[PDB]
């Protein structure tokens, strides 16, 4: 697909730089959230729940990053490259979503 | 025995209905078509999406979170039957288990078995 | 067994008549007809029965596939089906449809498929897929992507994908205006006419401790939704104009309450439009929820009081009643897969076996 | 009861396996899923085809050539079950009936029902 | 019961460990494994499974539809089936195919059409459908329109319809020839090499009177065919050049046919190849052939003699047994949806419930 | 479809001019026969077993005429009009068949 950018998949530190989309209470906290382009922003389950970001799948490329979950913290980390708005949501509850704007 | 007494977790069978992992299952067991416990059987695909549950341990004494995860892409294989309701909370949402967890496969929407690993405390 | 009455055959025979084979057809809507779908078990395949009360007859069948929500016209014109198959049945390309049956000849008049394999897969409740008023269209929830109420327009088409919000059941209002209610900031109304849709939030009923069944009675000619909770009464009026709420009435009388009684497990609930009644199925539960009742108690629902008793005599999950003058109580149970029907003043009359695997739904026509 | 021992006609039921007419069925009784003991059910169609069994009516002491058609374009009814097979002859051919004789419908080849029609002495 | 070790889970929590959820895989075609297909009563949908002898456990399950035929090549290389399903199943559109998976995945490896919905839809009987003994062709038989032999090539491909005489069976002697044998005018050779069809008639066994059992049993690796009567067994050596009679002889004793001791229903024979045994279902019995019987007799294919005993304790109605050289003895019942398992030389050891419905036949790999 | 005519179904007399098929023994009698454009065909149920003729279908026009049935006597009468060879068969035993040749 494209835009953008894997990196890894739960596990759960930082690092210097913040940038996390984050959970609790069920819904990735400061959710709608702006952020400039060439990028990595951090997920990761703070939950007793586990959960994943999915977008959709005619945003972000071909297929649609699925994201999987896995509370323990574990972390999944995504960078990007071109400008529009995303909008992501947790699959097994696709309630909680989010809306991601790359300036 | 007796549908409408409270539920009476064991710990030694896996197969039966009454095993602690088990507590909010809908559906049947897959060590029962081929899978296991925690995995599924061949030829089937793993969902992502699940179901929670907050099922006590009856040896170590601690309740931990079951996460019910379909295997789909199969018909229901019939076998070890079973619908358990430990704090399972109308369909307003996840807690919830008449709905088909199958997020994750092939497109894999149907029912063939539910998993019972457990996902943390 | 009474048909037995095939003695009307032996009797054909003597007098030298005939035997010219043909396929027959069911005698035509009426009040005591009543509709078994049978979800299976989950199983990739399923079956409706079609029965009549009295008789205590199968008038015929119809043919479904995975985890469908039958429909039936109030006025006895139609009935349907929201279905989904798979090439390879359980794999494959998966096709969702809604089809139409004629209800005497059971043939399919329409055959309308969904764009983006959109049903929403679960146990079935009355409720989650409805017809409205007019009869002319079709609305079906979606849970997977988005939260979404989809309109079929039989005329033949799928029209349009409403999008709403965090809301479950649909229980319509009027020809364009539903109440996608319940919802976890309790009560929607959604208007989807002309161009749009709109979406207006109610003064919220009930609190985040009461838990809401997935199986409320509703009668969509008079808008009287009641809901049960997993012990006792929730009441709204439907119209148009917004929903006006009733106080809340305890199905239980308070010393059963101790004693253990509460709800029992799937279509719980029913509720007579002529008259003002509330059926109950409840038993002596504790997180059984889902399990089977062994009575049923029946309620006024203006004034909460108990006018009866009912000891069903077999282990039921789910019920309603006949829509007429003087009614019939339909019970279901799933692992007998037998449908026990009933005088709604006591008495079993018939029984109806062999509704197998494990049926599930009943559905009336409320008809004049 | 007792699988293995000779057929016994009757002339008073026909839901039943030991009707007089039912000596070589295999399938389900049509009178039980909105047919008659001669008709099918709606929506379903009838066949061209058929398989002959000669049967003895108690009644009038005469055998009959009953041909039994069956109902097609849906899935097995599930109800009453039977499985006759009085001078049934094996495959090579018409007298035999694990053959689903469905030929004629809409392309109607499921079966759902079998009829009893007498068509003959 | 013991899967009741789940203890090995008790075990892996203590140890601290994972429940990393992945799909797992088949552990491997073998002699003990075998296949139970069930045609289910004649269901839109059907089952088959796959269940480890000596472990009594089912290794997988494979999904089929409307009146399926099973093959399994004996090299235990792939399993395979013929199948039908219609688009709103049961109705519809009709498509026939076949379908090949792999035996440690079951993951379907190649799916097949047959052009005009050819397939033959009856109550399945192993030999109306087989491999040839390359395992590069599947032969299916066309009953309407036309008598006819179907070429299936898994280099995936329909390859021909073979036209035959008034003829039943399929019992392949080699790579381009096979019997379709039984007939009325007793035996064909079908040649289907090079260019066209051959078809050469065997001088008759069996007279008019003779009824040749539905389910006959039959040696791929060595061309061996043991035909039961509705009373006792006619015996064929076959290779790729014409088919060879062997001397009759009874499977009940005179006293015992006379006493009403008779031949069962369903998979009634087998033949172990190791030796030279055949096992065969006998009860007393009537015109009710294809009833359940709850004994077997064993005997010398090459010496008529009765090695054996064996009461089965069970209404069995299909039979066969682990191809190997200490044999187990596979008793289906339908009736109890229950695979009784044996020592061939007596005892019950396994048993495996709940193969649902009404299952049917059993099917082994030949394999060293 | 085309070629050719219809007429009655069961019922039982011939009429002056013969032409005809009657059953015995699961088979047409005078099986493969031939006749001229326009020559009527009788066949008579002469069994204890019910029977039809059945073509195939693509072969007398579009659709493909299948033949109804009938027991002891009943009739079906079959018309023609081109030329060629025709062949039929009874359907409950696709095998006894048989063909006409109109010339
Ligand atoms: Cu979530
Ligand atoms: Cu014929």
């Amino acid at each position: 697909a494209t835009i953008p950018s894997e990196s890894p998949f739960a596990a759960a530190e930082v690092a210097d730089g913040a940038i996390v989309v984050d959970i609790a209470k069920m819904k990735y906290e400061t959710p709608e959230l702006h952020v400039k382009v060439g990028d990595t922003v951090t997920w990761i389950n703070r939950e007793a729940m586990p959960h994943n970001v999915h977008f959709v799948a005619g945003v972000l490329g071909e297929a649609a990053l699925k994201g999987p979950m896995m509370k323990k913290e574990q972390a999944y980390s995504l960078t990007f490259t071109e400008a529009g708005t995303y909008d992501y949501h947790c699959t097994p509850h696709p309630f909680m979503r989010g809306k991601v704007v790359v300036e | 025995v007796d549908p409408r007494a409270k539920w009476q977790p064991q710990d030694n069978d896996i197969q039966a209905c009454d095993y602690w992992r088990h507590c909010s299952i809908a559906g049947n067991i897959c060590d029962c078509s081929a899978g296991s416990l925690t995995s599924c059987p061949p030829g089937t695909l793993v969902a992502s999406g699940s179901w929670v549950g907050s099922c006590y341990n009856p040896p170590d004494p601690n309740k931990y979170i079951t996460a019910y995860r379909d295997c789909c892409g199969y018909n229901v294989s019939g076998r070890c039957a079973c619908l358990n309701t430990e704090g399972e909370l109308p369909v307003y949402n996840k807690d919830a288990n008449d709905i088909i967890w199958c997020f994750g496969g092939e497109d894999g929407m149907t029912y063939h078995c539910s998993i019972s690993p457990v996902s943390g405390a | 067994e009474k048909s037995k009455v095939a003695g009307s055959a032996a009797a054909a025979s003597a007098a030298a008549a005939s035997d010219g084979s043909s396929c027959d057809h069911g005698p035509g809507a009426i009040s005591r007809r009543s509709h078994i779908t049978l979800p299976a078990y989950f199983a990739g395949t399923t079956e409706n029965w079609v029965s009549c009360a009295g008789c205590g007859v199968t008038l015929g069948h119809s043919l479904g596939a995975f985890l469908s929500l039958a429909v039936a016209g109030h006025s006895g014109s139609d009935f349907a089906l929201a279905s989904t198959s798979f090439a390879r049945s359980a794999k494959g390309k998966r096709t969702d449809y809604v089809e139409v049956f004629d209800p005497v000849t059971f043939l399919p008049i329409a055959d309308i498929e969904l764009p983006d394999a959109p049903r929403f897969s679960v146990g079935p409740r009355v409720h989650i897929i409805g017809n409205c008023a007019s009869s002319a269209c079709l609305l079906f929830f979606l849970f997977g992507s988005s939260a979404a109420a989809g309109l079929s327009v039989p005329g033949a088409s799928d029209d349009q994908l409403t999008k709403s919000a965090s809301c479950f059941h649909i229980h319509p209002g009027a020809a364009a205006t539903h109440y996608l209610g319940s919802c976890p900031a309790s009560l929607a109304a959604s208007d989807l006419a002309a161009a749009p849709a709109a979406a207006g939030i109610v003064g919220a009923q009930c609190t985040g401790a009461q838990n809401c069944s997935s199986q409320a009675a509703q009668a969509n000619y008079p808008g009287m939704l009641v809901w049960a909770v997993a012990s006792s009464i929730l009441q709204g009026d439907i119209p148009a104009a917004g929903a006006t709420m009733k106080a809340a009435i305890d199905g239980n009388e308070s010393g059963r309450k101790a004693d253990n009684f509460r709800s029992a497990g799937f279509q719980m609930v029913a509720k007579l439009k002529n008259t003002d009644g509330i059926m109950i199925l409840t038993v002596e539960h504790s997180r059984s929820c889902l399990a089977a009742a062994e009575n049923t108690s029946s309620v006024t629902a203006s004034v909460g009081q108990t006018s009866g008793p009912i000891s069903n005599g077999h282990d039921s999950d789910a019920i309603i009643a006949a829509q007429d003058g003087a009614s019939d109580n339909y019970a279901n149970s799933a692992g007998t897969e037998v449908l026990d029907i009933y005088d709604a003043a006591s008495d079993q009359d018939q029984s109806s076996v062999e509704l197998d695997k494990g049926p599930e739904s009943l559905s009336v026509q409320n008809e004049a």
